[PDB]
C-alpha cells in the first residue's frame, strides 16, 4: 500500500529545508 | 475588502520603521528546547518580571552567514514584527548580542501539527478543512501585503490552546512585487516552477496548500521518495494519485491547487482567492466564524498548566554561548 511504502521510507520524520 | 486596506496601513508603518532591541537576554530564564530547525533552536523561556512564558528562537550569527541566510534572516524579523493576524504567531521582543540573534514569540503550547498528524495517522476531511480554512485566510492576508511565505508544512504549524492554528517560521518569507528566484523550501512542498528555475510568484503558496491538504487528509504527502532528487521528478510530472477515501469534492479542489500550469492554478486566476473559498469542498465553511475563532475546534490539546511542554518532543539541550567579541556586527545592523 502507499501508506506502507511511506512508513518504510526515510522521510517520515521532521523535514529540513533546502537552501 | 475594507479590513485588508486598514491592515496594510499598520503593516506599512512597521515595515518602514521596524522595532529593534526591545529586550535583553538576562530578562529571561531558559527552561527547555521546544524544537530545532534547519537554522535555529527554539526554547521555552520565562520572562522574570511578568512571569509569562515565551518561545525564544535563537540564531547563531556565524551559522546564518555560513548558510548564506543573511538577507532571509533580516526578512524574517522585519516581516514578523510588522504583521498582525489571528493565525500568525506574535513576535513580542527581539534583540541581539555578540553571538546570536533572538526572536521572542508567544508560546504556542499545543505542539506541532506534525506530531499530532503522524501519531493519529491522518485527519478526517472536516478536521483537515478546519485547518485549511485558516491557512486560506492567512495567505489571503499575507499576499495582500505582497508577501510570499514559502515554507508551509506541518512542522511550521502550531496548535494553540483553543485548537486553532498558529503559523510560525518566517525564515523564507519575502516581500516582493514581481517574480523571485531563490531555490528554498522543503522538497515535498516545492512547486514545479521553483524546481524548474523559471522565476515564480505567490502562486507557489497555493501549490503548497494543496500539498498540505493532501498530507493532512491522506497521512502522507502526494510526492515522496527517499531522496529529494526523486521527489523533484515526481513533482514536475504532476501525476497525483488519490486515496480511495478522498471525497470527489476534495479531489477536485486538489486537482486545481496541484496544477502544474500557473495559468490554471486556483489562487492565481482572475477571481484570486475566491476560487478557493467558493469551491464546493468549503461549502459548509463559515469564513467569518473561522476568522473570529467562534467555531469549536475538532481537537483540543491537553495542557496541565503554563510551561507545560508535554506536546513537544524532547531535544538534546545545548548551552547558549556568547563570545567576548562581536560577530557579524555590520551584517546585522538593522536587526
Ligand atoms: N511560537 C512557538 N511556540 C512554540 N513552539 C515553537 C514556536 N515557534 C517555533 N516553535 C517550535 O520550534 C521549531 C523551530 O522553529 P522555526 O521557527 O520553524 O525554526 P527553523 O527556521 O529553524 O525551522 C518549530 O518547528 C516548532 O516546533
Ligand atoms: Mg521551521
Ligand atoms: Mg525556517
Amino acid at each position: 500500500t502507499t501508506y506502507a511504502d511511506f512508513i518504510a521510507s526515510g522521510r517520515t520524520g521532521r523535514r529540513n529545508a533546502i537552501h | 475588502k475594507e479590513f485588508l486596506a486598514k491592515a496594510k496601513e499598520d503593516f506599512l508603518k512597521k515595515w518602514e520603521t521596524p522595532s529593534q532591541n526591545t529586550a535583553q537576554l538576562d530578562q529571561f530564564d531558559r527552561i527547555k528546547t521546544l524544537g530545532t530547525g534547519s537554522f535555529g533552536r527554539v526554547m521555552l523561556v520565562k520572562h522574570k518580571e511578568s512571569g509569562n512564558h515565551y518561545a525564544m528562537k535563537i540564531l547563531d550569527k556565524q551559522k546564518v552567514v555560513k548558510l548564506k541566510q543573511i538577507e532571509h534572516t533580516l526578512n524574517e524579523k522585519r516581516i514578523l514584527q510588522a504583521v498582525n493576524f489571528p493565525f500568525l504567531v506574535k513576535l513580542e521582543f527581539s534583540f541581539k548580542d555578540n553571538s546570536n540573534l533572538y526572536m521572542v514569540m508567544e508560546y504556542v503550547a499545543g505542539g506541532e501539527m506534525f506530531s499530532h498528524l503522524r501519531r493519529i495517522g491522518r485527519f478526517s476531511e472536516p478536521h483537515a478543512r478546519f485547518y485549511a480554512a485558516q491557512i486560506v485566510l492567512t495567505f489571503e492576508y499575507l499576499h495582500s501585503l505582497d508577501l510570499i511565505y514559502r515554507d508551509l508544512k506541518p512542522e511550521n504549524l502550531l496548535i494553540d490552546q483553543q485548537g486553532y492554528i498558529q503559523v510560525t517560521d518566517f525564515g523564507f518569507a519575502k516581500r516582493v512585487k514581481g517574480r523571485t528566484w531563490t531555490l528554498c523550501g522543503t522538497p515535498e512542498y516545492l512547486a514545479p516552477e521553483i524546481i524548474l528555475s523559471k522565476g515564480y510568484n505567490k502562486a507557489v503558496d497555493w501549490w503548497a496548500l494543496g500539498v498540505l491538504i493532501y498530507e493532512m487528509a491522506a497521512g502522507y504527502p502526494p510526492f515522496f521518495a527517499d531522496q529529494p532528487i526523486q521527489i523533484y521528478e515526481k513533482i514536475v510530472s504532476g501525476k497525483v494519485r488519490f486515496p480511495s477515501h478522498f471525497s470527489s469534492d476534495l479531489k477536485d479542489l486538489l486537482r486545481n491547487l496541484l496544477q502544474v500550469d500557473l495559468t490554471k492554478r486556483f489562487g492565481n486566476l482572475k477571481n484570486g482567492v475566491n476560487d478557493i473559498k467558493n469551491h464546493k469542498w468549503f461549502a459548509t465553511t463559515d469564513w467569518i466564524a473561522i476568522y473570529q475563532r467562534k467555531v469549536e475546534a475538532p481537537f483540543i490539546p491537553k495542557f496541565k498548566g503554563p510551561g507545560d511542554t508535554s506536546n513537544f518532543d524532547d531535544y538534546e539541550e545545548e548551552e547558549i554561548r556568547v563570545s567576548i567579541n562581536e560577530k557579524c556586527g555590520k551584517e546585522f545592523t538593522e536587526f
